[PDB]
């Protein structure tokens, strides 16, 4: 029934994909909609029903920004060297230079047809069209004339209303040369600055030059029949930007010192937001214990709060000689710790920082799994004569973490890429000193490749830590499987 | 040891599940708690145990106060319905546990283990974990660690609940012949009247929370307090006819029955406290042939329940909505649908009054 | 009603201080913004507790201009309702998109067979673990060219945003095959005796039995996307088509510090998550 | 995608965004268009990733510095004004936006940083960084502070650096000697050595950013602070009687701040390049659209000639015109970036103390020419 | 309504736990499949119900093929062993459930679920839930569903399990007055062999996948095919006895007892494929046993236990020769003391014989009922 509808449009979004070019995102959009519609037709693939629409949003939106980032290393994509060909020389395309002078236009009525006039003050003569009629690039030939037009002049508000078919007209001096709409009350001879012929070779026409596109580099270059026309393209690099990750020496010796806090960071968090959202789970369920449903919503408040304000107040609380943390930390005691300044200081703020983030999700996850140990355990504990200490111990951890496993070993590999906390709270931390590469002391792998390809200053090469962001994932999909 | 009970209460702020009563379990005494479920058997079990609180009154385990006592310190064990094995523990470490934790002993564990393994024959699944074994094999576990902790008195929540009955069969005389050899105190919950029977030696009745009637398996058969406890014990239930009295005398009561014909029958019962609206109890087995009696039940031949060792018939006697069931020793050939007629001595007939309340029969059964 | 041994209290007593000692160090934070938001002045640094309560952060983050005796009426730099709005829009509707395509695609794992299940949810995981802020690049690319044919779907679009996070669901997947695999099989193949279709059963059997753990599904997606910031303010431009996590972040300009007016809208940033506690008392 | 029918202006929160949107009104009012100036964080970071692949606003403010870099990129559009707008500013002005003999911005204000004191506790303030110590302790044991301001960027720390010698590229004649850099000089050294003496003596604190150096001023609780026009406006909020006057002089040398020129740049995606021309030429850049933003947040000394003689008659202007001369004029150049980065670096580093002075500095020098 | 098993097998694996099974159930037959914990009754009734597949073998229901036939289109409805009732679910809901799905009559259902309430009496809680139910409650709620459903077949799993003896006892009256009443076929799952006796029309003995004998109730009390068949059935155990085999002839066979006193006896028992040495099992039920006054075959031993039911007296008895105490049983109390002497007869007319590998020697004695 609505198998044709859907069919007509697998054919009718998918032909404009191999129209206007777009090759990459042509063959996918067949593909995967092609399945849907072979999928959910016959009802002998009756299980792929209900795993389709799942697989779809991961293929789209998590599998292919990761083939896709996969063949950005292996070129130079960067900020300078950004965009396609086609982009980029439209781009060149697209700009100009002044070739005339400036004339100021005016726009009047003459019934329904509008006249216009423009203004030289470097003569003092000035020109006027015929009555013409808005729409479409049209030459209006002026003429020159000592009297004035009939109607009134044209308030800004009308000639901005017909603003897009007033920079349509192009119009030109008796002897003079072309002129086109520069601004609300200026005409100006606007021309392109380059022009590209048969051969891929744009030339400029103000200084006289010619450039030919230069693919090793990705730029348009001048040769000695040299300037670098640096709006940039993208063009292929093979295996140059993975090379550098094992030739550089300045990017080597941090990406191991950074994977160390990296895989710290995430186990010290691991553990601390088990044991304390454990310990309180235990306890807020406990059967003595009074305000338990007044406990529990306190407790779960901080996840209340988005994490990325619960951080940018603690970047301020946290602040090393002001900021509240350590005007307290400074009256109880007579310290205050450099958590920004100093490494180990900062590591450990931001520790304390993520635990606080981090044990309500593991609350939560104990309270409800804690109620799958049935009661009759405790009770046959109590005849025992087991206390607190050893029910703990003895029965609820070792029952506790085995259904616990997947989800701690889950939120590992989440704290291993946590980027929100590192950019947010310390920005990578203290510098790494005598680095190429931007490096801080806190920051993560994540952290670390996106502070190579976006930073300002340290180069934003995309395509290094495209192929960095590469040789990490292989290596944890080698360590995954392997597990 | 010697557990007792002196109007000992349980309620939940108001509302009183169970009433002020009282127990007196003597040295080595096998005590089974009887009813339907939710009657508060395990509560009562509980309340001893020190699992639950007891709202009012006194308990005394060895003759001293345990209501305030926490249950580690009330020298008893208990047998868990759902056996309460550690199922990240293995059956050693499950039945050591109790004394694994609180005085460490390396030598104590292994001969208090292995002690008990041998008379269970756990002594191969030691190693083994809680999931691997069978519902039998778990219950011995079960049993094991109460066995290994040597308390003075023994609570059982319904030990052979879920076993099959073949096993049920077996497990309680493996349970006799264990109690009988420790000696000590058990105290015993069961829906199962036959556990009690063959178990008890002293059945408490409970009926929504209330003791119906304490004492010998054997004495609360042949003289139930009143309708629940007669209608409770017995393998096919008690067959209740209601009477019309007629006669009072002094030394046996008289009643009418409510069949066309209107019978009559002097049944030898205390008559101290005409024309109420009595039942007359008398189970299938007490029933006689007709050709021997005088006093005969004709009627229509509904079920018949041929289990080999005996032949059990439920007849429909005239005026009257209940099926009355008869029970004979060896197979017995007739139809469904046949007419059929019984004997109904005197001598073997109980009486109960409206509200529920027996009159205590004259008649000196043997064995009390 | 267990009867309690040694004093009880004395673990008791000593329990209700240490939660009393805990709930204070991390409800400290919090209380912090809020006494910030009742400060005058928008300084980075003041006092610890407000001399006078000042309600101007709060007026600017409603929505409210303000009159000073000084210099004239300071207009309400950000459109912190909107961007509330905005937030629970992404959040509430990519949840309920993440909840119904996991919840159907668990349901296939948990009961039906079909071959290379185990390797398909293994690998999901496995490409999951790929950080969506190293795609930014690929994912700005794949929205400006999805963008021109179906442009309530592409870049500056709320419905972008949520088809981004709709991505990532293998612990979802994984979370809730788990959870189905623990349920009783007797309902299922009793109601396949009755003659309910897989789909029948999916709907009218397990899916309401399985209400907690679609709640709590929701919950977790919801609470992520309202965190999420590296993708929606890689794909959200324009100041009225942001979200908290995009907006908030605009306060505080170190040249611009607005300080005492980000705290009124943090507190207020808080109130989605809290709204969906308190209605999943349930 | 740039959207057309509306003006898109972005513009650093610390300036009068809120006078520049009301000269949006007024821009509204005659041509009906809607101009939307909004302000966000890191703007100058992120409009050049914006601009390249289509994306930002269609009128972008910044000094003049960061503008050759964006010309350069091919992100702005070339602007085209005639002989009679041209002769409306200051001629050295143009030459702030002027980039391989293209104008690629219109010049709005000139800044320049100056010292501004507390009148109350400080009717003298200093000629000399060397008499600051000496003052510090005066005000210490009042209960004071004699200089709090902001040491996170480079902007606010190099007039200190390059008034004894340092330097960010040497102007050959006509043009910027690019692998010529002064940071790692003696010059530099010696007013980056006293300011970290400043800090070890505990005259100042290294973390001490805009924001506290603004709260410690405008609270009275700091005698002097270093800031430019923008910064008055809130000073005048908060009343504390104040003046703007010559920066200090380290090592008889004075102080020689890079002078900034507000500047507004066309992007070259954008669709509405004649109405950004309007805007900019006949509504912003007139007496009444430059004292609109000016009345919300002080631009210093405007370029344009007829309200700047108009405004020089401020006391506090002709002392940032004093500091702007004895200082000198912020280079164009794309390297500008990356020699300000540096910069900030080596200041935080050694301010902090994880690094000498000298090694700060000397790393700084390698980044600018690699 | 009628049916049938054809060499049915099941597999897991390469491990086949029952080889080619064959049952002939005829129309409103009372079948009950009995056995020990996993000897395959639910496997049986749920490849019967279609919830298992079959490795091999035709299973037909009404003279039709139902291997491949989903569960749903086989005429055929469950009782669950826990209950399977929908907790989400009415208990109206849970009966109609089948019926309210694809072709939903709403009247239909009031009827149907009404009807089917009246005779279960479980009319006042339709309204109520799973959870609110007892589980006498919830059992009813169980057969009712499949009562409105009605199948042309009947398949119940263990239904009387989880309840209390009373209650299992007064269900099995209404499961039979319900079995007479409706006339159609049931398939019944048990292990307690009194549920089978007395419900069962045939029954269907299971030793671990094998099946040990089918027959009528009375046929296999009196006549097992093997060991295990005798031994299952009987409301005590069957005593069995070692006897080596002495002497043989065409209406009996002789064996002698494992005494110290080497009593022999001859029993009326097929004497056909049996040798002269062999040991054997002296079957002979509790109930069957004589006291000692009466048989010449006496048996005596220390008493261990005496079970006092009332009714009877169950009496196990040490005999110093067999290390399995002997049970005995007797009507009304019999006053005897533990640990004292007590003597039992043996009639050699109720005496099984089974073989080296379990086989029953087939009875000659004559037994009614048969
Ligand atoms: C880093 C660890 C500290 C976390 C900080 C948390 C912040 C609060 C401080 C808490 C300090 C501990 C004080 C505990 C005092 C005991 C109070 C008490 O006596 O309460 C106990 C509650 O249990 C209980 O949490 C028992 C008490 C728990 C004590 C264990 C603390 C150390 C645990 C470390 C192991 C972490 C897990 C590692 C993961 C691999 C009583 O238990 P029961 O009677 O058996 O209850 C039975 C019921 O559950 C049945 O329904
Ligand atoms: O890398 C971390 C920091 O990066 C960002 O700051 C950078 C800028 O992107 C660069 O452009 C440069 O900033 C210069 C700026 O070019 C120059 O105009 C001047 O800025 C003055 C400005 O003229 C004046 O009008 C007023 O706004 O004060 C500004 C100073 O605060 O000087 C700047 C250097 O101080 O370099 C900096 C880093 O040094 C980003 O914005 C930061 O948030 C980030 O931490």
């Amino acid at each position: 029934s609505v198998l044709g509808l859907l069919g007509l449009l697998v054919g009718y979004l998918v032909v404009l994909m191999y129209a206007q070019g777009e090759y990459l995102f042509a063959i996918t959009t067949l593909i995967l909609s092609s399945a849907g519609l072979y999928i959910f037709a016959n009802r002998k693939a009756y299980a792929w029903r209900y795993v389709y629409p799942g697989m779809a949003g991961m293929g789209l939106f998590v599998l292919f920004p990761l083939v896709c980032t996969i063949a950005i290393a292996f070129t130079n994509y960067s900020s300078t060297n950004q965009l396609t060909f086609e982009r980029a020389q439209e781009v060149l395309l697209d700009r100009s230079w002044q070739a005339g002078k400036t004339y100021n236009f005016g726009l009047y009525p003459a019934g329904d047809e509008w006249q216009l006039a423009l203004s030289d003050g470097e003569t003092g003569k000035n020109y006027l069209s015929d009555a013409f009629k808005f729409g479409g690039e049209q030459k209006l030939q002026l003429k020159e004339t000592t009297a004035q037009p009939e109607g009134e002049r044209a308030n800004l508000r009308v000639i901005t209303q017909n603003r897009q078919a007033l920079s349509d007209i192009t119009a030109i001096l008796p002897d003079g040369n072309k002129v086109m709409m520069s601004s609300l009350r200026q005409f100006s001879g606007t021309q392109p600055l380059y022009t590209l012929d048969g051969d891929g070779t744009l030339t400029n026409n103000q200084s006289g030059v010619k450039y030919r596109p230069n693919n090793q580099i990705g730029f348009y270059q001048s040769i000695t029949a040299d300037e670098k026309l640096s709006p940039g393209y993208t063009v292929t690099t093979g295996w140059k930007n993975f090379t550098r990750v094992f030739t550089d020496e300045g990017i080597q010796k941090p990406f191991l010192a950074i994977f160390v806090w990296t895989v710290v960071f995430s186990l010290i968090t691991v553990f601390l937001t088990v044991a304390v959202g454990m310990v309180l789970a235990c306890l807020v369920q406990w059967e003595a214990l009074r305000g338990k449903a007044v406990y529990r919503v306190l407790l779960i408040l901080p996840y209340a709060v988005p994490s990325f304000i619960s951080i940018l107040i603690f970047k301020g609380l946290f602040n090393q000689s002001f900021g509240e943390i350590n005007m307290m930390l400074s009256a109880l005691f007579g310290v205050k710790p450099a958590w920004f300044s100093d490494p180990t200081t900062a590591r450990t703020m931001l520790i304390i920082v993520n635990t606080w983030l981090g044990y309500p999700y593991m609350m939560i996850l104990c309270m409800g799994l804690l109620k799958a140990i049935p009661d009759d355990l405790y009770e046959a504990s109590a005849m025992d004569g087991a206390g607190p200490f050893q029910n703990f111990f003895k029965i609820t951890l070792p029952l506790l973490i085995k259904p616990l496993t997947p989800l701690m070993i889950a939120s590992f590999a989440f704290n291993f890429n946590n980027f929100v906390l590192i950019q947010l709270l310390t920005n990578g931390g203290p510098d790494r000193l005598g680095t190429t590469t931007p490096a801080g002391y806190t920051d993560l792998l994540v952290n670390y490749t996106y502070r190579i390809a976006f930073e300002g200053g340290g180069g934003q090469d995309f395509g290094l830590a495209a192929a960095i962001a590469t040789l990490i994932f292989l290596l944890v999909g080698a360590l995954a499987i392997v597990n | 040891a010697s557990v007792q009970l002196q109007n000992v209460t349980k309620a939940w702020g108001e509302v009183v599940v169970s009433k002020d009563i009282n127990l007196d379990i003597h040295e080595g005494e096998f005590v089974v708690f009887v009813g339907p479920s939710g009657c508060g058997k395990s509560t009562l079990l509980r309340m001893i145990a020190g699992l639950e609180t007891i709202t009012s009154g006194d308990l005394f385990i060895g003759e001293k106060r345990m209501n305030d006592t926490p249950p580690a310190e009330r020298g008893v064990g208990m047998v868990f319905q759902s056996y309460a094995l550690y199922p990240h523990l293995s059956v050693a470490e499950n039945m050591s546990f109790g004394l694994k934790l609180a005085g460490a002993k390396k030598e104590v564990i292994n001969q208090r283990v292995n002690q008990v393994a041998e008379v269970l024959q756990l002594a191969h699944l030691l190693d083994r974990k809680p999931k691997a074994l069978s519902g039998g094999q778990r219950q011995r576990v079960a049993i094991g660690r109460t066995l290994v902790a040597e308390p003075s008195v023994f609570l059982l929540d319904e030990p052979l609940s879920n076993l099959d009955a073949a096993l049920r069969v077996q497990m309680r005389i493996e349970i006799s012949r264990l109690h009988k050899r420790l000696g000590r105190t058990m105290i015993y919950v069961t829906h199962d009247q036959v556990e009690a029977m063959t178990l008890a030696d002293k059945i408490v009745v409970l009926d929504a929370g209330r003791v119906a009637q304490v004492g010998k398996p054997l004495e609360l058969y042949h003289y139930p307090a009143d309708r629940f406890v007669a209608g409770f014990i017995g393998s096919p239930k008690m067959n209740f006819l209601p009477v019309k009295v007629t006669a009072t005398a002094i030394d046996q009561v008289q009643v009418e029955l409510p069949m066309p014909n209107r019978q009559q029958v002097w049944l030898p019962v205390e008559s101290r406290d005409v024309g109420a609206n009595m039942s007359l109890g008398i189970r299938p087995e007490h029933l006689l042939p007709s050709d021997i009696a005088d006093v005969i039940l004709e009627g229509e031949v509904q079920v018949v329940e041929q289990l080999g060792n005996e032949t059990q018939i439920h007849i429909q006697i005239p005026s009257i909505r209940q099926n009355l069931v008869y029970r004979q020793n060896d197979v017995v050939l007739v139809e469904e649908g046949a007419t059929f007629a019984i004997g109904l001595p005197p001598e073997r007939c109980h009486l109960f009054r409206e509200d529920g309340t027996a009159c205590r029969r004259l008649h000196k059964e043997p064995g009390v | 009603a267990m009867v309690q041994p040694k004093s009880q209290k004395a673990r008791l007593f000593i329990t209700h201080l240490l939660l009393l000692l805990f709930i204070a160090a991390i409800m400290f934070p919090l209380l912090m913004v809020v006494a910030i938001s009742l400060r005058q002045g928008n300084f980075a640094t003041g006092s610890l507790i407000p001399e006078q309560i000042s309600w101007d952060h709060w007026k600017l983050a409603l929505g409210f201009s303000v009159e000073q005796a000084d210099g004239r009426i300071t207009p309400p730099p950000f459109p912190v309702l909107l961007w509330l709005w905005n937030s629970v829009k992404v959040a509430g509707i990519s949840a309920i998109g993440i909840v119904a395509l996991s919840t159907t695609c668990a349901y296939a794992f948990a009961r039906m067979r079909f071959p290379g299940k185990a390797t398909l949810l293994k690998g999901m995981l496995i490409f999951q673990m790929f950080p969506a802020v190293l795609s930014l690049v690929a994912l700005y690319a794949l929205f400006d060219r999805l963008g021109e044919y179906i442009p309530f779907i592409g870049l500056n679009t709320h419905g972008g945003v949520i088809f981004a996070y709709l991505g990532g669901i293998a612990l979802h997947v994984w979370t809730i095959k788990g959870y189905f695999e623990t349920i009783d099989s007797s309902l299922e193949e009793a109601a396949a005796l009755d003659g309910a279709t897989p789909w029948q059963a999916f709907r009218l059997v397990l899916l309401p039995l399985s209400v907690p753990i679609l709640a709590v599904v929701f919950i977790l997606s919801f609470i992520a996307a309202i965190t999420e910031v590296p993708v929606a303010s890689l794909l959200l431009r324009d100041v009225n088509s942001y979200t908290l996590a995009v907006g908030m972040q605009q306060y505080l300009n170190p040249q611009n510090y607005l300080w005492g007016d980000f705290a009124a809208a943090a507190v207020m940033s808080a109130l989605p998550i809290t709204i969906v506690f308190l209605l999943a008392q349930r | 995608k740039i959207e057309e029918g509306k003006l898109v202006i972005w513009i650093n929160g610390d300036k009068g965004y809120n006078g520049l949107a009301e000269v949006g009104k007024k821009f509204e009012k005659d041509t009906g268009i809607k101009v939307t100036v909004e302000h966000p964080d890191k703007l100058e970071e992120k409009f050049p990733q914006v601009a390249a692949t289509g994306d930002g606003p269609d009128i972008i403010f910044w000094a003049h510095d960061r503008f050759g870099g964006y010309a350069q990129s091919g992100l702005l559009a070339e602007i085209t004004p005639d002989k009679a707008f041209q002769d409306k500013l200051y001629p050295f002005t143009w030459d702030a936006v002027r980039y391989n003999g293209k104008l690629i911005a219109y010049p709005i204000a000139v800044e320049a940083l100056s010292l501004i004191y507390n009148k109350d506790l400080l009717p003298n303030p200093p000629k000399t960084w060397e008499e600051i110590p000496a003052l510090d302790k005066e005000l210490k044991a009042k209960g004071k502070s004699a200089l709090m301001f902001n040491l996170q960027e480079p902007y606010f720390t190099w007039p200190l650096i390059a008034a004894d010698g340092g330097y960010a590229f040497k102007y050959e004649n006509g043009k910027y000697d690019i692998k010529d850099v002064g940071v790692d000089n003696a010059g530099a050294k010696a007013g980056l050595t006293f300011l970290v003496d400043l800090i070890k003596n505990k005259h100042m604190n290294a973390d001490t950013d805009y924001s506290i150096a603004e709260a410690a001023f405008n609270k009275g609780e700091t005698a002097m602070t270093i800031n430019g026009p923008w910064a008055w406006s809130n000073i005048d909020t908060s009343k504390v009687n104040y003046g703007v006057t010559v920066l200090p002089t380290f090592k008889g040398q004075p102080s020689k701040p890079f002078v900034g020129v507000l500047s507004a740049g066309i992007n070259a995606a954008s669709p509405n390049k004649e109405l950004a021309k309007e805007f900019l030429e006949n509504y912003l850049l007139t007496d009444e659209g430059l004292e609109a933003v000016n009345k919300d947040k002080p631009l210093g000394a405007v370029a344009l000639k007829s309200y700047e003689e108009e405004l020089a008659k401020d006391p506090r202007i002709a002392a940032t015109m004093e500091n702007a001369q004895k200082g000198e004029i912020m280079p164009n150049i794309p390297q500008m970036s990356a020699f300000w980065y540096a910069v900030r670096t080596a200041v935080i580093n050694a301010a902090s103390g994880r690094q000498t002075v000298d090694e700060a500095l000397k790393d700084a020098q390698t980044r600018i020419t690699k």
